[PDB]
């Protein structure tokens, strides 16, 4: 296949001499891309025209998942090899892949202003239209982080600030479980953006900052967007439960600096067994030293040092277990 | 809790940028 390795490299490195040799000697991958798809890939315009209008080579090829070669323009920020993809290529700006993704998603995805206000207002680009996942191309951008092209989206289709996707997370809750705070200020502040629309399992986005560590962007909502530190979730975990059992000090240290209680969740279990029962021996101690109540026992009889033993993390049962004995 | 994701583990789309 010694075609096959030559055309996609002269194809990617934008080798238009290589090209125009390959095609006149007749010789025009596991993913079933093309050529096309590796001009797009990283913008060589030229290459890729040639490789359609002199080569004849077809533009609407479909990989594995359903990418065509717009698809890899819009993902890689192209926006040049886009457009001519859409208007003098072939391609339809309505194209889903296999998964639903439609060029302004991926675009949406990965991040590229340019190519997503491009669409928007020239291209005639549906914002509207949801993956098989439920996202909108304003999920991607607040997860991405992309504030440039959340904006644009917001004002092209601004039903789209409160939707939630088929596991009901809404683009704030991306925004705070991947720690953007300038995308999560935007949202609350400018865009009315509810905080208290939960996920499917009852999390809310404040939950989503603690289980990830965020302590900036949990520091602001807890402060300035009508949200408090004793949200639960359906179990009646709340932040500090996240926090621990996904041992992030921080967030732990800012909620117990700033009042939050130590409080069970609805099986009995504090924030200490989350951390005893995940091993983070270090957050057993800043809670150990807060005051949490160590001989608490869950709905199982469990105290902390209890489940650290069961899960086999020995230092954390050790501690908590001498920490008593000294009481 | 799980966190909560757009897409599967493909990798086509994070594999187009030199990135892999």
């Amino acid at each position: 296949s010694m075609a096959l390795e030559q055309a996609l490299q002269a194809a990617r490195r934008g080798d238009l001499d290589v090209l125009r040799s390959l095609h006149a000697a007749g010789l025009l991958d596991s993913l079933d891309a093309l050529p096309v798809h590796h001009a797009a890939r990283s913008g060589k315009l030229h290459c890729l025209r040639y490789l359609v209008e002199e080569v004849a080579l077809p533009a609407v090829s479909r990989a594995r998942n359903g990418a065509t070669p717009a698809h890899d323009a819009a993902a890689t920020g192209y926006l040049s090899c886009l457009q001519w993809l859409l208007t003098q290529g072939g391609c339809r700006v309505q194209e889903k892949d296999n998964s639903g993704a439609t060029v302004l998603h991926l675009a949406a995805r990965f991040g590229h202003p340019d190519v997503v206000k491009w669409l928007l207002y020239q291209g005639g680009a549906n914002s509207a239209i949801t993956t098989d996942t439920g996202a909108l191309p304003i999920h991607y951008a607040a997860a991405k982080g992309d504030l440039p092209s959340l904006k644009l989206l917001v004002g092209h289709y601004p039903e789209g600030v409160n939707a939630q996707t088929n596991n009901g997370a809404t683009p704030l809750y991306l925004a705070c479980q991947e720690g953007h705070l300038e995308v999560t200020k935007y949202l609350v502040q400018e865009c009315s953006a509810d905080p208290h629309l939960r996920a499917q399992d009852g999390m809310t986005p404040l939950h989503a900052a603690a289980q990830m560590g965020h302590n900036p962007v949990l520091v602001w909502l807890v402060s300035f967007a009508d949200v408090s530190f004793s949200e639960q979730d359906h179990d009646g975990a709340t932040a500090m439960h996240f926090a621990a059992s996904r041992g992030h000090t921080k967030v732990l240290s800012w909620l117990l600096l700033h009042g939050a209680e130590i409080s069970q969740d609805l099986w009995g279990g504090t924030p200490l067994h989350d951390a005893a029962e995940n091993g983070e021996l270090e957050c057993c101690q800043i809670l150990a030293v807060n005051g949490a109540g160590l001989d608490v026992r869950d709905h199982d009889g469990y105290t902390a040092a209890d489940l650290a033993e069961f899960n086999g993390h020995t230092h954390c049962s050790r501690y908590l277990r001498t920490v008593q004995t000294l009481s | 809790g799980q966190i909560k994701v757009l897409d599967g583990e493909d990798q086509y789309y994070k594999c187009l940028s030199p990135g892999a």
